[PDB]
């Protein structure tokens, strides 16, 4: 089998750097190769093929380079669409196999969250379990700590966060606490507060309420 | 350009059978059909990368698979409806991903006039499908509570209110939400599924409206987990 | 005179080709049920009326003239040339003419179609340096609609066009259905073109060409074609006829008036 190994795994950019990402190929391809750019929760895009020629339709910023074991993929200029993973590919011979891919994250100025909580339902108690939600609205970067406090206790070990993918438009995230405990345990305690530090923020953010208020 | 489905995708035990379908639709040059060309299923397993697994010639010859489901996966395909099939069977845990359809994109065959290229080329994918998913585990299939997450009286930050749906306790992936019926998009964010310790996927999705808006409108949110055939519509209001 | 035969071709003194399946054309091309007549030589060349063709269905304009030619110089010896075909995609073939288990063609041409999204104009050049004449087979692809035309060769239209140094031929391909043939309804039509010492062949061509591989050795003498269903023997006779040999020790026969060899005068 032929490995491809794409560099970086990683990348962050500002709007209107040149980017280069790698292919090196384990043996000889001659200029059998292909990338393809895939924005999350979408399919593929071709994007270049046979190593230098781009696809029908693909923005002109794009352009490929190599040959034998070593290939390249330029932007000359980064947009925010330009978000997502790339994956080298290679049909010199079979099996056809993909570079690991190198994932492009846009850089941008800092824009702290707006913080939100919501408190667990009336019909969700009445079937045993509370979820607390703690939102974190359109922030950039990405790094933030978020912090659960029960009765001003501080929590650990029962949330869990889930962050969405860098916004195509504006390159921000938004990311949940989930806080889960069961009903008696809900109903022991009064203060609820999810305690939000980041970057863009003087000092750290606490929103709040009394259980039954 | 032709244009490609996937279906047949859902939830199987390990060591379970499952026949995967890609229909073709559209047309490319010369008004040629999917049956023109070469095509390859290729997978991706959850926040992994993309893994090849089965070649198929136009006629249908010149078949070939991944040593990592070769034995087990038969590609095949019925030029008459346009479509290709993927048999799995012997399904193991880690067969669990998306699977594409793709388009190789040199013209292997013209049935009209009997000719074919002496040789399988294999080329650049320049179409995909929208891919189907596959879970293969143990766990049956259980459909999701949705819960209103409401808007409260100092909740305001920013200029805005935030309000939302609580998707929670439901397997397998995936299930989609809107708001309005989708008349309302701006301002929605879905969250990715996180996996609870009990095995089951919970997800939130919250939208900012103007504070002016909650009591004078009405916001509705829309979850469809078909795994299970529930729909629920749930109204979101303040406490 | 002489007005019996045995019934049987006696297979000395002359060189007895019995073509079987094949007729002598569908031996030159290299239809694949017929390979096995590859660089044959003979005599006489014995076409029988069971033969049949199994390959993409063709046809030959003035198809008397190039069999007789083919006939008379009595052997198949073919020498492959190194034509360069930039910028299209070589040996297409089809399941009309399947060889062994897949898909092929003739064995002496190349089915030339589009490369990519495009199909240049062709223009190569082959001189004969030689001390002998060459004979070239090419051929002209006629589909049955504009779909077929564009998906193999983009230009709406083709052309080709194969010229020595005094002679030129174009022919220009016509789209349209004939009658289905092994579930066919195109059309291959065959050519010819000689080259004598020091002059040279050009092909030019933006779709639709059958190309040559190479040239059949041209040769004169004795050699000739005949049809006749009569088994082939061990025995000697200088005169054959489709019925037989028959003896020429009577300087007249009733037999046939189609013969072949040292014989008597047909009455
Ligand atoms: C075809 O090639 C010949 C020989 O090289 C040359 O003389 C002629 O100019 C060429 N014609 C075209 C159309 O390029
Ligand atoms: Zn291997
Ligand atoms: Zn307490
Ligand atoms: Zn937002």
């Amino acid at each position: 089998d032929i490995q491809l190994t794409q560099s970086p795994s990683s990348l962050s950019a500002s709007v209107g750097d040149r980017v280069t990402l790698t292919c090196q190929a384990s043996q000889d391809i001659r200029k059998f190769l292909n990338w393809y750019q895939q924005k999350p929760g979408k399919g593929p895009k071709l994007l270049i093929y046979d190593a230098s020629n781009l696809q029908r339709g693909v923005p002109s910023r794009f352009s490929g380079g190599g040959s034998g074991t070593d290939f390249t993929l330029i932007i000359s200029s980064l947009q925010p669409e330009d978000v997502g993973t790339y994956y080298c590919q290679q049909y010199d011979g079979l099996p056809f196999t993909f570079g690991g891919g190198t994932k492009v994250v846009i850089k941008r100025t800092v824009a702290a969250p707006s913080v939100f909580i919501f408190p667990p339902s009336d019909e969700q108690l009445k079937s045993g379990t509370a979820s607390v939600v703690c939102l974190l609205n359109n922030f950039y970067p990405r790094e933030a700590k978020v912090q659960w406090k029960v009765d001003n206790a501080l929590q650990s070990g029962n949330s869990q966060e889930s962050v969405t993918e860098q916004d195509s438009k504006d390159s921000t995230y938004s990311l949940s606490s989930t806080l889960t405990l069961s009903k008696a345990d809900y109903e022991k305690h009064k203060v609820y507060a999810c305690e939000v530090t980041h970057q863009g923020l003087s000092s750290p953010v606490t929103k709040s309420f009394n259980r039954g208020e | 350009q032709v244009q490609l489905q996937e279906s047949g995708g859902g939830l199987v035990q390990p060591g379970e059978s499952l026949r995967l379908s890609c229909v073709g639709s559209g047309s490319s040059f010369g008004e040629s059909t999917l049956s023109y060309y070469a095509v390859s299923w290729v997978r991706q397993a959850p926040g992994k990368g993309l893994e090849w697994l089965s070649i198929i010639n136009a006629g249908g010859g010149d078949i070939d698979y991944a040593d990592s489901v070769e034995g087990r996966f038969t590609i095949s395909r019925d030029n008459s409806k346009e479509t290709l099939y993927l048999q799995m069977t012997n399904l193991r845990v880690e067969d669990t991903g998306v699977y594409y359809c793709a388009k190789h994109m040199s013209m292997q065959q013209v049935v009209s006039a009997g000719w074919e290229r002496a040789d399988l080329v294999g080329d650049a994918f320049d179409v995909w499908g929208q891919g189907t998913m596959v879970t293969v585990s143990s766990a049956s299939t259980k459909g999701p509570s949705v819960f209103p997450l409401a808007p409260s009286s100092k909740s305001t930050s920013g200029g805005t209110a935030a309000l939302g749906c609580l998707v929670k306790d439901y397997f397998p992936e995936p299930v989609t939400v809107s708001w309005n019926s989708g008349a309302l998009t701006s301002g929605v964010h879905t969250f990715p599924a996180v996996l609870q310790s009990s095995g089951l996927y919970s997800l939130s999705s919250v939208v900012t409206v103007p504070s002016s808006s909650l009591g004078t409108q009405t916001y509705i949110c829309n979850v469809n987990h078909k795994p299970s055939n529930t729909k629920v519509d749930k109204r979101v209001e303040p406490k | 005179v002489q007005s019996s035969s045995t019934g049987k071709i006696c297979n000395n003194p002359h060189r007895i080709l019995d073509g079987i399946d094949c007729t002598l054309i569908d031996a030159l091309l290299g239809d694949p049920h017929c390979d096995v007549f590859q660089n044959e030589t003979w005599d006489l060349f014995v076409e029988r009326s069971k033969a049949f063709s199994n390959c993409y269905p063709y046809d030959v304009p003035d198809y008397a003239s190039l069999r007789s030619l083919v006939a008379s110089s009595g052997t198949l010896e073919f020498i492959t040339e190194g034509f360069t075909w930039t910028g299209v995609t070589q040996n297409g073939g089809s399941n009309a003419c399947k060889r062994g288990p897949g898909s092929g063609f003739f064995s002496r041409l190349n089915w030339l179609t589009k490369s990519g999204s495009t199909y240049p104009v062709l223009n190569v050049t082959m001189p004969n340096n030689d001390n002998f004449d060459k004979l070239y087979i090419w051929g002209v692809h006629h589909p049955s609609t504009n779909q077929e035309q564009t998906s193999l060769y983009v230009q709406a239209s083709g052309r080709v066009t194969v010229s020595t140094r005094r002679s030129q031929q174009t022919i220009i391909p016509n789209i349209g259905s004939r009658p289905w043939v092994r579930g066919l309804s195109s059309r291959i039509s065959i050519y010819w073109t000689i080259v004598k010492p020091g002059d040279v062949l050009v092909i030019n061509s933006n779709g639709n060409l059958i190309a040559p591989r190479g040239y059949f050795k041209m040769r004169t003498g004795k050699s000739s074609i005949m049809r006749s269903d009569a088994p082939i023997d061990t025995c000697i006779s200088e005169c054959i006829t489709p019925n037989g040999s028959i003896p020429n020790d009577k300087p007249f026969q009733n037999v046939n008036k189609i013969t072949y060899g040292a014989c008597p005068k047909y009455v």
